[PDB]
């Protein structure tokens, strides 16, 4: 949508993912492994639920009306009647129709907003240590096992502790 | 500082978003159909079938349609000081008693339909000079002839019928409904038969309104042995106000009030089963949820009920766009 | 790799995007003019100025209204049994028969201009008594005086009008629409004259309603030669109901019924010119394309056509805002 | 609109880019050239595609109503059929008007938004090689032949061929 | 370039954003509460308490209706020929005249009320054979007997009323608006008293309409000494068209004509004070200020007003969310 | 909201900043420093007045209408004249409380949108000579005096003059 991550440079959705809704996946000297986040994950969540609680906010109640089915054939004021109510149901379905239209593409990127604000907080916690490979994946040019995957994940991490290890892989080699 | 001692390697970390196999198409500002992950409908389209019969007070008109139960239709002497919420008519409904028509049915059934209420108090009318409590065989009550509870229908005494002047002052602090009428005869001999004058003449008033009705002889068509009619008229009468019904001929006299109150009370026409359960939302194709925003089941409803729309499906977006591994 | 890539130079690319040098201002949530590539607009507002004869059925009424074609006005006998999906009424119709009144003429002209046909079945009614087909000077038909072609002007036979009660069953299957009058004399001599009894009286009922209309006298303003009137009344008559018409003097009695139907017919109001084209939508000032979704030619419309707007313009932007690069 | 590159951090139009919406202009090795991103110009002119014909979806069609003029005095039942109409029309005003102002607004920031997703894209894809300039131009740091630039264009840049060559010409220099 | 810069130290920039101690609470799609720095409301819900008297035209009933200013009720004088923007309404005012009841008073007041003229031009009808001026002691023009003074009541001339019928011509190119009436006696001898005639009759018409009344006998509740009633009825006579009043009996003719106009006038009823101020909007409860474009003070406007809304309150925010440093 | 920049990685507001909606604090070799910007402000103020004076646009005028209270009870025109009123007020009131919640959307995105262009536009013009530390704050590697701090601010900041201090002070170090 309108940030081009979700069916934009993330290529695609991970259907195995089942404990949440945005989340990573790594590969590291030590293995390979998945795991939701939980906090992008509840804000999706909560925006859709506010969204979705205004808009079962209050059927108002009507009780005596105007009658809306007629069995002989009256002229003039039976017309208006017909014609305020069908007048009424067109306006209502319109906005019906204009309602859901607005609601839904806001969701689609609202959602799209929060991967790429996942992406752009783990992009600055990596700091000088990773590259963007462009598709959504960091490579973290430093050894980082399953702890400081963890501490990524946690938001803990400290490039600090590795910048000068990032720095060398990442640069030297011979260029 | 931190000292790496020997290994040299890298990582990857990805982030990225779940799809499921499933997904549901919705419409968007500039799609009609993308396919998100999960959506809510929010278009009620269907009924229980049933009319609840709680929270709202439901009468169930059985045969007889509200009018006929308001003037006393014998066969609908069932429902005389009922209340109601909701009073629904059946399409099975009929009349049964002397053929009679109202000028503006329309106003008559929806002013009492609000009201909510048939309570009936009788008023001593006192009607010198003239022979009360006519009977029809049109109107069976019981084995005899009988006409609406609610109505006095004067015909004369011995060889006259005097000029009746009567006076009924609303005294309460209430809007009192008097249902009150004319008989059209067939012919001149039943005019003269019935009311000695030759042409009948009936005034209700206040010191606000006045309405005269004068008869009209003529055949109409055979209705249960008869070709007169009864033509049904009303008049509400404030506090402070006075009745005066005034007349020479024909007149089909009111036996006392109909109290007239304000509230939530409205009629309806549905052959729905009326059940018992409990259900806010009444529409004559029997009650709804009113769980959704939107409803397609009836335009008509009764209660706190979604809003009627013409589309039956409007599907609400609850998550990402599904964009699958594999395929949809 | 290679060897010593030595050649240090640099490359520069930019990124950029189009930009026109005429552009469009459009409105928007926060400006109410900011200009954009390009835009389109959705009022539709001006009008071709002639009523497309397709596909709607156009009947044009020349200079006849509907009720003068369907009371039978001589000059309107071109239209018997005609039928129309919109009736085009001119400004210039004009009535050229005796000058009658109807007192809801409004729901007559509605009822029958959405009913879509003027299908006239005679029906054998059998005056017994009485002079029919009474005719007039003031509606000439040919060089001889005559009348409503589809109404029947009953007056007395030698020196009596009988008490008339003629009845006719609807015994087919669909509803019938009866036209009847009522004749209002200038003079009490004129009233003798024609119906000898000094107060006439026209009772027409069904099973369902009664109408009592009685005449009254008295001199109205000379039209084509007469002071007097004559009043148009309706019933409908459902299937399975009775038709009962009993009167004493001056009915203007029904030759038979039209046929009603239900579709999507109407009536318009318009001197437009109809010409050869399909159209589906049609406003007073002519046909108008329904592409755009509002129009501001005109909130009278009959078809498929755009919601009337009280904007002349509004434009949707189909393209990014406009940054030129200079402006040539 | 929303994201700054049009009307933002990309100063202006290209009026004589008459081929696309968005597009490349380079200078290298063999010259200038331009060239109008087809993709990108796709996906902006879908959208507005699709926004526009959800927009001229079904006008609805109505045959008998009710008399909107009056030739004679009559009061409270004609002022009535006045009053329901002027209320049909205003309330269907206020929805043209909304309509469109929010549809216009969204449409340039899509299309603003395009323009920024396209720029991510370019950026990510040149890695170590190249400096943003911040108008909207790369500054790529290795020799880019005419072949060069229409790989990237194209998106098929391989950054690991010139990765030595631009990081050398890129940092190293004398500080 | 340069030389050694003996110090290499860094620095620090950071960018931010305000915040307020304060803060509003505004609505969200996605939120109902959330904090904003600033906002603005957009529902007026506070009258002044006052209708100002500027820039529209307000007339004050005082203790007339419109319709007894227009009959021309003695009390009610001071508004002859009078005009108005808004004619205020109190509920105070009082009718102090001959009883009357107009059959369909709501579109007599509607109808004079957006004219807003009450310019009144005599004409000379000329009424022979019988006593004009006729006026009554529940119509007390100062000391005497009195009338309406817009009204004429006819009666006899020695021992006869005979046939009127008598015409006003339109020629001038505006409507005319004629107020006349018909008197319902309360006995059969205040009938041939009065009308000699047993039975009254009025007929007013014009090329396009015709009414006929026929007064109604009876005793009604006494209202200032009387328990006789007139009945109004109007007649509207195009340019070019012509009235004729034909009656025999009981007409209670009119002195000339209203003229009509068309323009942005209307009625209120309010019984607030007009006082000295220039509003655009008027509301019964007095004069509200339109700078917001929704209101909440009363569904009922006259002038140029916000939108009338169920809610008293919108905010509209005007500025960023407030997140604050401090704790609360 | 959409960009995650307001409550988003800049932590929370500045009560004490008065004289801008958006502005600088910084930290250099002469001193600490805070000083609004004035044309983001200026950008966040014009839109969110142009909303505001596009939804306080005319008041339309209406005159004769149609009777609002009733006294006596009179059936079925008077209910007619009720419903039609009835259901023009819900539906303005529909309209009210959507217009007040879109915008009140817009306008929390919109300037969470000149706070996130305002950080990029002062990332792109320090080039290599910064890093984002991740909080919306830039560390200046290289010596950045009140007026090298102004040049920044007033968009003049040339970072040529300081790369190869900058460079060496970033990255050279030990790693
Ligand atoms: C005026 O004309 C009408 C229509 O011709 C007459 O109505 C008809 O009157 C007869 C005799 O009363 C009715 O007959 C009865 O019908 C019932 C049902 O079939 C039956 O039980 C009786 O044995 C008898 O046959 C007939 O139904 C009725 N028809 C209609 C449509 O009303 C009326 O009598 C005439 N009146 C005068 C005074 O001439
Ligand atoms: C009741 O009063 C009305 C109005 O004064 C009388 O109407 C007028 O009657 C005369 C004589 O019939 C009409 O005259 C004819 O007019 C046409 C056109 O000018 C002309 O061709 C004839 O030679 C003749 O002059 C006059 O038009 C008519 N005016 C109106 C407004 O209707 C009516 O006759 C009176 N009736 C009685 C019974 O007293
Ligand atoms: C028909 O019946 C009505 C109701 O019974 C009669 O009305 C009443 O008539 C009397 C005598 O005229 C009225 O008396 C008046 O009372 C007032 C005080 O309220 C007093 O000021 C007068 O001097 C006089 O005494 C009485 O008010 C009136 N009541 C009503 C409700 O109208 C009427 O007279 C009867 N008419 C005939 C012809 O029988
Ligand atoms: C983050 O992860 C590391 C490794 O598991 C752990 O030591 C640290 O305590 C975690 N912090 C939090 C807040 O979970
Ligand atoms: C889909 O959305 C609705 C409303 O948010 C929710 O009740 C339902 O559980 C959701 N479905 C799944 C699989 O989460
Ligand atoms: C109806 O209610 C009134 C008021 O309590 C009572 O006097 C009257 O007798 C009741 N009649 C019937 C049939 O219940
Ligand atoms: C509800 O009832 C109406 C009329 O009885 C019928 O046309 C309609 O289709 C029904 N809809 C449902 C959901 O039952
Ligand atoms: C402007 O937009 C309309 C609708 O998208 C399109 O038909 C027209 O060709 C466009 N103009 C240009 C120059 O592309
Ligand atoms: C009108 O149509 C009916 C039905 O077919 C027919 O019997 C009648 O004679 C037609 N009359 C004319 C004038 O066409
Ligand atoms: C359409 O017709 C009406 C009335 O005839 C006129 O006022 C209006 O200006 C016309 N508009 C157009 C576009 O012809
Ligand atoms: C991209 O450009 C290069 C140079 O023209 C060419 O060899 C390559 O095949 C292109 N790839 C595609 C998919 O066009
Ligand atoms: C709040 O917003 C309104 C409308 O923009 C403005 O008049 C008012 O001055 C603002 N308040 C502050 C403190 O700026
Ligand atoms: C009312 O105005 C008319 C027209 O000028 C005038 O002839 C008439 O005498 C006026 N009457 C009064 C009482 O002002
Ligand atoms: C306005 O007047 C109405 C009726 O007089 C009253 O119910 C309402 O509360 C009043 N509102 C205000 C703001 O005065
Ligand atoms: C920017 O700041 C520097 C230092 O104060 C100053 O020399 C320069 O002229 C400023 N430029 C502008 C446009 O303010």
């Amino acid at each position: 949508g309108l940030f081009g991550a979700i069916a934009g440079f993330i290529e695609n959705g991970w259907e195995g993912m089942i404990d949440g809704w945005y989340g990573f996946r790594h590969q590291n000297s030590e293995g390979t492994g998945q795991a939701a986040d939980l906090k992008s994950t509840q804000a999706a969540i909560d925006q859709i639920n506010g969204k979705l609680n205004r808009v079962i906010e209050k059927t108002n109640e009507k009780f005596h009306q105007i009658e809306k089915e007629f069995s002989e054939v009256e002229g003039r004021i039976q017309d208006l009647e017909k014609y305020v109510e069908d007048t009424k149901i067109d306006l209502w379905s319109y906005n019906a129709e204009l309602l859901v239209a607005l609601e839904n593409q806001h969701t689609i990127d609202l959602t799209d907003s929060e991967m790429n604000k996942l992406f752009e907080k783990t992009r600055r916690q990596l700091r000088e240590n990773a590259e963007e490979m462009g598709n959504g994946c960091f490579k973290i040019y430093h050894k980082c096992d399953n702890a400081c995957i963890e501490s990524i994940r946690n938001g803990t991490y400290d490039h600090d502790v590795y910048r000068d290890e990032a720095l060398n892989n990442r640069f030297q080699i011979k260029g | 500082q931190d000292l790496p001692g020997n290994d040299n390697s890298t990582a990857t970390l990805c982030l990225g978003h779940h799809a499921v196999p499933n997904g549901t198409l919705v419409k968007t500002i500039t799609d009609d159909q993308i396919e998100v992950t999960n959506a809510t409908e929010l278009v009620q389209s269907s009924s229980t079938g049933k009319i609840c019969n709680n929270p709202h007070r439901i009468l169930d008109g059985i045969d007889c349609t509200l009018i006929d139960a308001l003037l006393g239709d014998p066969h609908c002497d069932v429902f005389q000081n009922e209340t109601w919420d909701l009073f629904v008519e059946r399409s099975k409904a009929f009349s049964n008693c002397y053929p009679y028509d109202v000028p503006d049915y329309a106003s008559l059934r929806s002013l009492v339909a609000s009201s909510g209420t048939l309570e009936f108090i009788t008023e001593g009318f006192t009607w010198t000079g003239v022979t009360q409590n006519g009977r029809s065989n049109a109107c069976k009550r019981g084995p005899g002839s009988g006409f609406f509870s609610r109505l006095n229908w004067l015909t004369k005494s011995g060889s006259t019928y005097p000029v009746l002047n009567v006076t009924m002052p609303n005294n309460d602090n209430f809007d009192k409904l008097y249902i009150w009428g004319i008989h059209h005869p067939s012919t001149n001999q039943e005019q003269t038969s019935l009311y000695v004058q030759a042409s009948g003449r009936v005034t209700v008033s206040t010191r606000r309104s006045q309405q005269t009705i004068i008869p009209n002889i003529g055949s109409r068509p055979w209705v249960r042995g008869l070709s007169s009619r009864i033509s049904i008229y009303w008049t509400i009468v404030k506090p402070g106000d006075v009745l005066v019904i005034n007349s020479n001929g024909n007149l089909i006299a009111p036996r006392g009030y109909f109290k007239m109150r304000t509230g939530k009370s409205s009629i309806m026409r549905s052959d729905a089963p009326i059940d018992t359960c409990i259900s806010e939302c009444i529409t004559p194709n029997g009650s709804i949820p009113n769980d959704k925003p939107f409803q397609n089941v009836n335009k008509i409803t009764y209660g706190a009920c979604p809003k009627y729309v013409k589309q039956n499906t409007l599907k609400l977006a609850t998550g990402m766009r599904n964009v699958p591994e594999k395929q949809t």
